[PDB]
């Protein structure tokens, strides 16, 4: 690349720091000119001949990009143009062509082709160096106008789909998820049959690893509300589970997936949080030892750090007394009906105290 | 991986912005500066800026570079936090002046990093895009330019933005400081009022049918988060521990007041 | 003609067990080397900073003797560059001679001259660090990954590289007791691994005990010490019990002392002000279980409020 | 050392005006005013190095450094009593070291115990019988007695209510200045 | 309204200024005597409305002594290059001191007064204050 500053005309200025480009490039770029003003064949030429063998052209893909924006149909020499970035197989100078074709700035996101035409290819493009900073550039734009072409959204949900296992990690696994989950929940592939394998990766989130802290986060908003609970899955298998704390009730409701997980840890993880949680919201958030030493059918000393494991759940958070004052405050599980009575007569306790609190305060203010 | 990603500057940057433009030596249009700030490769943090000389107009442009290494030179001495990023200029973003100033700032030649402030009547747009220009191969014309977005963010000194949290109730209505905590009071049942009205609508919503949608396991979540730690849980000798302490306070302030009279009695002896 | 005039001033010295005059000649090696910024600095300097080193081992804190170490793995490395040593066994030893000075003292006991004027050595430690090199006096813990940074995680020797990934990195309440002191005895191993690497094992076991304390203090809130002496079986039952009031009395966490029938709680929160993370800097990696106290009521009601609106 | 880091090291938490401006602070501001100090070669750090860990009590660290190199250097050889100076000295180490924690560490120390503090030490129980009762009505301590059981539970609670009081450590220099300021006006 | 004695002003601190103040806080000083700067606006409708003021940063590492005056008259002519003159309508601190009135600064805004009594010196101090009411107050030397 040479400069670009002069007359616009970027066709044949394009042309002139294309010959110092590819080979199958430049015996098309000054050939374009004879042709046409030629942002058609010559723009797409570039994309469909592959470079000399180094991203060392991409300052030029930057003009091939804003070169096809305004005079081309931008969209289709754009989903195209990103296919030779993965075909290139790096991540730093095909992500400068990813960041300035990000979304609504140089390429205004339509309509929202323009974000997936980068975020398909970043996916393929890099690892997830360029790929994780696309969650605040979908969700910047989710909250204020989701996809309206369900093509599009269907789009980003088979994109959520293979981000589980595209970037390495059980959080971003969840996050991604509970993105692919949400707006498939709230309005989207309903298409009850397309969401019935969605199911099956949803309670994949639920139970691989323990991040609904039994069932929560798939009751709460709509993550079984719309991915049905007792539909052809039996999702209601964990709310089997879910206040049951035995072998057998997670056991009867094991079937061939988990069969061969398998389960031996999480049993008694997710067991001794349900019981810890329904334990508080009993007897009365400052229970006693010996009942949860037959409650979770062990002894002293096991149950005592099964207390430590309950506070790095998050749980139970608070100083544990050993006698008294087991299970604590921060109620973390399904209290769906319990949370939604005592949210009436809180806001009934802030009405009494804070508002007689307004004038108390301003008393002496 | 590319530069160009965000710039995490505070209001200190609009302060001389703002400032500089409404004195402005009827620069009347287009006040212009050059930014100093940090860089972390990937994001751009920034504590100041300064409003230079220009006449920008088509096709004459002016930024002294000379007097760019003069505020340099004072802003370093000031505080040795900055370097010049680039320029930041008001309305609007790529213009063909922009570019006569990138080749007056590729006389400086660190990365060029750009905050255009649009002066129009609207809200959906921003006061600031900040703006870095890569590609950036450029041995022909002028300079080519590329302008990737930097995102608006304030990150820094959380007491600093908590003043400029006060000059934002000074934007609605000032809001003179005399009775600061006073009066933070009259903020915090404001605070705890909007909560109420909150979580009433979010209640009788679904006392009807479907709501507390968005509420049920994270305001819900943050009500318990609430009672960790106000109230304590149930603790009458907590009730104790408090009126015992108000007896401690009371009469911390109490022989502050016996202090008050001493001064008078003290100092004042001395006027016989 | 001079530095090697002044550093066998310095080795007679140190050699002749005379500890005053031995930092006045630390300091004159330096007096002169204020005015030796005019040459090249020179790469046979690890002889003055192991020196210092070997100075401070004993006498200053493990704390200015491990950010000397500091200043000795940035110098001695940019010599293994250019020195070009083909060692992996001195990699060992300068990486565990830098952990190993590390985790020696929590905090320092000055109260004995805070009834005149403490601050003013407690400043002159700035004065000490001009010697050293650095201008902010030295960081505690927070120095082990201020070059774990570099790759002191890849090139610590296994004997104690899954040591740190107990004491840094893996908190547990009673699963460091059995995992800490048996490899350190694995580390007491005397001939062949430098008998350097030995005193820094009596404040390694007492900084053990200062950590895991702490850890318990604040993850269970009362046990019964008739069953801790069991708990933790270190060399020790009688100075780890007037250690466990000495942690306590010397201001790092809350317990009831002497109790008779000797139950020993902790406590809820009762005393919260500066002995808590003594003093002010955790002892406490991710358990700090919930303590409340003051101005938490306003903006923990507004921040959970605010989180979703 | 025994009349002053001793006797006085109950009323330096914030309750000074019974210094006696003539002791040990002679030579303790100069020995502590070095930027660098180990294993004490003279006298006087050999006569502090024992005493700074007297005040950590360590009855076993505090008795083995005026023992150390000194029977050379003029402590057990001179004092014309071979050994007996020293079982003079160690006494006056073991019984002046229970008297610390009484004075020092009882912040949290409200049930204690006498039995297990004369096996820790190594002095006779009524030798420690005596001082322990001692400690409580010759140095006025807030500390209770039942000594059929031989225990003295404390109750001493002044921890954050001696930092009103040293407020009253010159809240008291505020208004006892009062009482001086119309004895010169008249 | 605000009017002193004979000429002084009322001082009004726009929320920009303040943020002049709050980028130079604490930063670089603790415990130092910091001269957050001198306060330039303008005899404007009877408080001398600040434009702008920025932190006179004397030796800033440990101790505090007053720059050379070439700093201070070349930028404020590097304000007058695209903005208002050094109309300085006093000096400015932090200074890690909420509710106090400096000895040797006192003497120097006096004589600071005494050569234009059109003149108030602004104390703004951060949550040190201890919240803790009162953070900015413009005390003056008085008449």
């Amino acid at each position: 690349f040479i400069d670009i500053s002069e007359e616009d005309q970027a066709a044949e200025l394009r042309a002139y720091l294309k010959s110092k480009g590819a080979e199958i490039s430049e015996e098309n770029s000054e050939g374009g000119l004879h042709v046409d003003l030629a942002q058609i064949i010559e723009a797409c030429d570039v994309c469909l001949k592959e470079d000399d063998k180094d991203v060392e052209s991409v300052m030029n893909s930057v003009v091939s990009l804003l070169l096809i924006l305004e005079p081309d149909k931008q969209e289709a020499l754009i989903e195209s143009l990103c296919e030779k970035l993965v075909k290139f197989r790096e991540g730093e100078r095909p992500s400068l062509r990813l960041q300035l074709l990000s979304n609504l700035f140089h390429g205004m996101d339509k309509n929202t082709p323009v974000r997936y035409t980068v975020y398909c290819s970043l996916i393929k493009v890099a690892a997830s160096c360029g790929a994780i900073q696309y969650i605040p550039t979908e969700l910047d734009q989710v909250r204020k106008w989701i996809s309206d072409w369900n093509l599009t959204t269907e789009k980003k949900h088979t994109l959520l789909r293979l981000l589980y296992e595209a970037l390495v990690d059980c959080k971003k696994s969840d996050a991604a998820s509970k993105v692919m989950v949400e707006l498939l929940g709230s309005y989207t592939e309903d298409n009850a049959s397309q969401a019935r394998v969605d199911a099956h990766r949803c309670i994949v989130r639920a139970l691989k690893d323990p991040n609904a802290f039994l069932f929560d986060h798939l009751l709460t908003l709509k993550p079984v509300k719309f991915l049905e609970g007792e539909l052809i899955h039996d999702l209601l298998t964990i709310f089997v589970s879910a206040k049951l704390a035995s072998y057998v009730k997670f056991y009867q409701n094991n079937k061939d997936f988990i069969d061969s997980l398998g389960l031996l840890h999480e049993q008694n993880m997710a067991k001794m949080r349900l019981l810890t949680f329904m334990g508080m919201a009993v007897e009365n958030k400052e229970i006693s030892f010996d009942t949860m030493q037959q409650e979770l059918q062990i002894g002293a000393d096991d149950v005592e750090a099964f207390v430590i494991d309950a506070v790095r759940t998050k749980m139970v958070y608070c100083k544990i007394d050993q006698t008294q004052r087991k299970v604590v405050v921060s109620h973390s599980t399904h209290r769906t009906f319990g949370k939604q009575q005592w949210q009436q007569l809180y806001d009934t306790l802030n009405a009494w105290k804070q508002n007689l609190n307004k004038v108390k305060n301003s008393l002496l203010s | 991986f590319p530069g160009g990603r965000v710039v995490r500057l505070h209001p200190v940057i609009l302060a001389s912005i703002v400032d500089s433009y409404e004195r402005r030596n009827e620069g009347a249009a287009r006040v212009i500066g050059t930014l100093l700030g940090t860089v972390d490769k990937h994001s751009v943090e920034v504590t100041n800026c300064f409003s230079v000389p220009h006449n920008e107009s088509e096709d004459e442009v002016a930024v002294d570079m000379e007097f760019a290494k003069n505020m340099y030179e004072l802003h370093k001495k000031v505080s040795p936090n900055e370097l010049i990023l680039g320029w930041y200029a008001t309305g609007h973003d790529i213009t063909e002046h922009s570019v006569l100033i990138h080749e007056y700032y590729s006389r400086e030649a660190p990365n060029p990093i750009h905050l255009t402030v649009d002066t129009s009547l609207q809200n959906g747009r921003m006061s600031i895009k900040a703006y870095v220009s890569t590609s950036m191969g450029v041995p022909g014309r002028t300079m080519g330019v590329m302008f990737t977005p930097l995102t608006v963010k304030y990150a820094y000194y959380d007491t600093e933005r908590i003043g400029v949290d006060l000059i934002m109730k000074t934007c609605f209505s000032p809001n003179r400081v005399i009775g600061l905590s006073s009066d933070l009071q009259q903020v915090g049942g404001a605070s705890a009022r909007i909560q109420d009205a909150l979580s009433t609508v979010l209640q009788y919503a679904e006392d009807v049918l479907s709501g507390k949608v968005s509420a049920d396991n994270t305001v819900g979540r943050f009500l318990m988060s609430l009672v960790n730690q106000v109230p304590k849980i149930v603790p009458d000798d907590f009730e104790t521990m408090l009126n015992s302490n108000i007896n401690d306070l009371l009469m911390v302030t109490y022989l502050a007041n016996l202090t008050q009279s001493q001064i008078a009695l003290n100092e004042k002896l001395v006027n016989l | 003609m001079h530095l090697e005039t002044r550093l066998v001033q310095l080795d007679s010295a140190i050699s002749m067990e005379l500890w005053q005059e031995a930092f006045k000649a630390v300091e004159d090696i330096h007096g002169l080397f204020s005015l030796s910024k005019k040459p090249p600095k020179p790469q046979l300097m690890a002889n003055y900073y192991n020196k210092v080193s070997t100075v401070f081992w004993k006498s200053g804190n493990a704390l200015f003797h491990a950010s000397t170490l500091h200043r000795l793995y940035h110098l001695s490395r940019e010599m293994r560059k250019n020195l070009t040593q083909d060692e992996m066994q001195r990699m060992s030893t300068r990486v565990l001679l830098a952990t190993l000075s590390i985790p020696i003292t929590p905090e320092r006991t000055d109260i004995a001259r805070l009834l005149d004027m403490d601050g003013i050595i407690v400043e002159k430690q700035r004065r000490l660090a001009t010697l050293l090199g650095l201008q902010a006096p030295p960081t505690r813990i927070g120095l082990i990954n201020d070059m774990v940074r570099f790759n002191v995680l890849q090139y610590v020797v296994p004997e104690v590289k899954d040591l740190y990934n107990w004491l840094e990195v893996e908190f547990n309440p009673l699963k460091l007791c059995e995992r800490v002191t048996k490899v350190l005895n694995w580390v007491r191993e005397q001939p062949e691994k430098e008998p350097e690497l030995q005193q820094y094992v009596p404040q390694l076991q007492s900084n053990t005990i200062l950590r895991l304390l702490q850890q318990v203090a604040q993850i269970y809130q009362s046990i019964e010490f008739s069953r801790l002496t069991s708990l933790v079986p270190f060399v020790d039952a009688f100075q780890l019990e007037r250690a466990i009031v000495d942690a306590a009395r010397h201001c790092d966490l809350q317990v009831r002392i002497d109790h008779t029938s000797r139950t020993l709680s902790f406590g809820s929160d009762l005393n919260y002000a500066t002995r808590e993370d003594a003093p002010i800097g955790p002892h406490l990696q991710s358990m700090p279980s919930e303590q409340i106290r003051n101005q938490l009521t306003a903006m923990s009601s507004v921040l959970a409020k605010a989180l979703e609106v | 050392y025994l009349v002053s880091a001793m006797l006085l090291e109950i009323p330096y938490m914030a309750a000074h005006e019974s210094d006696a401006r003539r002791r040990m602070i002679s030579k303790q501001f100069h020995h502590q005013l070095r930027v660098g100090e180990r294993q004490p070669l003279l006298g006087p750090p050999e006569s502090m190095r024992e005493h700074v860990v007297a005040a950590s009590k360590a009855m076993k660290m505090g008795d083995w450094k005026t023992c150390h190199s000194f029977i050379i250097n003029e402590k057990m050889n001179g004092k014309v009593w071979d050994l007996f100076p020293e079982a003079d000295k160690v006494r006056t180490m073991l019984v002046r070291k229970i008297q610390e924690e009484s004075l020092r560490t009882y912040l949290f120390t409200y049930s204690s115990v006498y039995d297990s503090i004369s096996m820790e030490t190594l002095s006779d129980m009524f030798e420690l019988d005596l001082p322990t009762v001692h400690s409580i009505i010759s140095k006025m301590i807030i500390n209770e007695e039942l000594m059929a059981s031989l225990d003295q539970p404390t109750q001493t609670v002044v921890m954050h209510r001696t930092e009103p009081t040293a407020q009253q450590n010159l809240a008291l220099q505020l208004a006892e200045k009062l009482g001086s300021l119309v004895e010169n006006n008249e | 309204g605000g009017s002193g004695d004979s000429a002084v002003k009322q001082v009004q601190i726009d929320g920009l200024v303040v943020l002049k103040i709050i980028k130079h806080y604490q930063e670089e000083g603790q415990g130092t005597e910091v001269v957050q700067g001198v306060l330039l606006g303008l005899v404007v409708e009877d408080r001398l409305e600040i434009t702008n003021c920025f932190p006179f940063p004397q030796h800033t590492e440990d101790d505090a002594d007053f720059d050379e005056v070439q700093y201070q008259m070349e930028m404020m002519r590097s304000l007058r290059h695209v903005n208002i003159d050094h109309l300085h309508v006093g000096w400015y601190q932090s200074t890690y001191y909420g509710s106090f009135v400096t000895r040797a600064l006192l003497d120097s805004q006096f004589s600071y007064q005494h050569a234009i009594e059109e003149s108030v010196v602004l104390i703004y101090d951060p949550i040190k204050t201890a919240q803790g009411s009162l953070s900015l107050k413009a005390y003056r030397l008085t008449p």
